[PDB]
C-alpha cells in the first residue's frame, strides 16, 4: 500500500517568508492528494484538496501543486498562526495513507525566560507530598537548562520537565520544571532554587525561596 | 457549520472492545462518507476505515479483522467498534467528513483512548500562589499543579475560560503510572488577589471537575 514520505520532520522559517513542505508518494497516476494543518492540541484543517485547489476560508497565500509522486504545499508570507504540523493524505487507493508530517518552526529574536518558583501548597503538604514548581515562560530559542538546588546543592533526582509548543502569537516556548520530593525530604531542608540558563544571558536566572521564611 | 464530535470511553481494558460515537451536524450521512482515523503517541495518522454515503464500508487491511463501522441516519451518528484492544491501540481517535465520495474535508475534535488495566484516578489540584510577596513586578504569575491522574487528558481553564491571555498549560509527564501537569497564568499585580483567579480542571475519564481558587499565601 501507498507510503507518503515527508522527508523533512521539522521545517524552519521566518515571519513573511515562503516555505514549501513536500510530500513524495510511493506510487500514482494521482492528483488525489489533500493537505492539512494541525495546530498543537487541536484537530486538522484541510488547506488544499485535489493537489491544487483551496478549501473555503483558507487564505490566498496557501497553494498546492504537483502530479503523480511529488506534491508541494507552499505557504507564502508566513504568519505566526501558521505554527502547525502540515501533512498530506493520499486518497487514490485503499488504504488512505498519510504523510508523517512536517512541523513548521518559526525563527524569531532571542528572548529570555520569565522565571517563577512556587513552594509546595499546604494542601499538598497535608497529603504527604511536596512538589516545587518552576515556570520558565516565553523564551527563545527552545534550548534551555534548568538546574535545581537544595540548600545550595544540585538535585537532579525527581525533576520532571515539560515544554510547550511554540506560541502562535509571539513564537516563544515555555517550560515547566517540577521538583517532586516527599514532605519528609522537603521539611529537612530550607533553601530551594530554580536556575535557568539560556543563551540570552551568560548569567543564570535564579529563583529561590526559603521554606523557613 | 459542518461539525463532528467523538464521544468515547477514555479508558479501555486489554482485550475489551472500543466503541466511539461520532455525532455530526451540518451535512447528511447519506450524502457523505465519514472515516475513522487515529494518531498513536508520536506516530503518523492511520486511517482505519470509512462508511460512504450509500452505506458501504472499506477498512484498512491492518484492522479488518476486528473493526466495524455502522451509523444511525436519524441521529446523524457514525459508530466505531474495534475489538481486542491492546496497549498499542492507545491513540487519539478522529472521525472526519468526506466531500461526498472524495476528500476528507472536516475533522472532529478527536477523542483520547488509553488501553490499560489500571484504575481511573482523578487528579489532585494544587494552587501555586507566589511565595511571600517576592517583590512587586507589575505582572504576577500564578499556577495550578494537576497531579496524580490517569488516564489522559485533563482540561485546564482559568475563571471558567474568561482568562485566556498569558496562559501556559504544559504537556503532562508520566511518573510511576500517574500523570502530572501544571498550568500558569500571568495577570496584572494590581488585580490579584482583589479580582479572583481560579483554575478549573476537568478530568473526563473520571467525570471529575475541581475549581481551585488561588489565594495569596499565609506563611
Ligand atoms: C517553492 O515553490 C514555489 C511554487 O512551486 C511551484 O513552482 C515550482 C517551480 C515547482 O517546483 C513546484 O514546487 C510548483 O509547481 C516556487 O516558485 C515561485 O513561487 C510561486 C508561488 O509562491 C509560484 O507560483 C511561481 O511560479 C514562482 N515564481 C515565479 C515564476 O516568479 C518557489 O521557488 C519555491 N521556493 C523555494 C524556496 O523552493
Amino acid at each position: 500500500e501507498i507510503v507518503m514520505t515527508q522527508s523533512p520532520k521539522f521545517m524552519s522559517t521566518s515571519i513573511g517568508d515562503r516555505v514549501n513542505i513536500t510530500c513524495k508518494a510511493t506510487q500514482n497516476v494521482r492528483t488525489a492528494v489533500t493537505w492539512y494543518q494541525q495546530k498543537p492540541g487541536q484537530s486538522p484543517q484541510a488547506l488544499i484538496f485535489l493537489a491544487s485547489n483551496r478549501h473555503t476560508g483558507v487564505p490566498a497565500r496557501f497553494t498546492g501543486s504537483g502530479s503523480g509522486t511529488d506534491f508541494t504545499l507552499t505557504i507564502n508570507n508566513v504568519k505566526s498562526e501558521d505554527l502547525a504540523d502540515y501533512f498530506c493524505l493520499q486518497h487514490w487507493n485503499y488504504p488512505l495513507t498519510f504523510g508523517s508530517g512536517t512541523k513548521l518552526e518559526i525563527k524569531r529574536a532571542d528572548a529570555a525566560p520569565t522565571v517563577s518558583i512556587f513552594p509546595p501548597s499546604s494542601e499538598q503538604l497535608t497529603s504527604g507530598g511536596a512538589s516545587v514548581v518552576c515556570f520558565l515562560n516565553n523564551f527563545y530559542p527552545k534550548d534551555i537548562n534548568v538546574k535545581w538546588k537544595i540548600d545550595g546543592s544540585e538535585r537532579q533526582n525527581g525533576v520532571l520537565n515539560s515544554w510547550t509548543d511554540q506560541d502562535s502569537k509571539d513564537s516563544t516556548y515555555s517550560m515547566s520544571s517540577t521538583l517532586t520530593l516527599t514532605k519528609d525530604e522537603y521539611e529537612r531542608h530550607n533553601s530551594y532554587t530554580c536556575e535557568a540558563t539560556h543563551k540570552t544571558s551568560t548569567s543564570p536566572i535564579v529563583k529561590s525561596f526559603n521554606r523557613n521564611e | 457549520e459542518v461539525k463532528l464530535l467523538e464521544s468515547g470511553p477514555g479508558l479501555v481494558a486489554p482485550s475489551e472492545s472500543l466503541s466511539i460515537t461520532c455525532t455530526i451536524s451540518g451535512f447528511s450521512l447519506t450524502d457523505d462518507g465519514v472515516s475513522w482515523i487515529r494518531q498513536p503517541p508520536g506516530k503518523g495518522l492511520e486511517w482505519l476505515g470509512v462508511i460512504w454515503g450509500g452505506g458501504s464500508t472499506y477498512f484498512n487491511s491492518l484492522f479488518k479483522s476486528r473493526l466495524s463501522i455502522t451509523r444511525d441516519n436519524s441521529k446523524s451518528q457514525v459508530f466505531l467498534e474495534m475489538d481486542s484492544l491492546q496497549t498499542d491501540d492507545t491513540a487519539m481517535y478522529y472521525c472526519a467528513k468526506h466531500d461526498g465520495h472524495e476528500t476528507m474535508d472536516y475533522w472532529g475534535q478527536g477523542t483520547s483512548v488509553t488501553v490499560s488495566s489500571s484504575k481511573t484516578t482523578p487528579p489532585s489540584v494544587y494552587p501555586l500562589a507566589p511565595g511571600s510577596a517576592a517583590q512587586t513586578n507589575s505582572m504576577v504569575t500564578l499556577g495550578c499543579l494537576v497531579k496524580g491522574y490517569f488516564p489522559e487528558p485533563v482540561t485546564v481553564t482559568w475563571n471558567s475560560g474568561s482568562l485566556s491571555s498569558g496562559v501556559h498549560t504544559f504537556p503532562a509527564v508520566l511518573q510511576s503510572d500517574l500523570y502530572t501537569l501544571s498550568s500558569s497564568v500571568t495577570v496584572p499585580s494590581s488585580t490579584w488577589p482583589s479580582e479572583t483567579v481560579t483554575c478549573n480542571v476537568a478530568h473526563p475519564a473520571s467525570s471529575t471537575k475541581v475549581d481551585k481558587k488561588i489565594v495569596p499565601r499565609d506563611c
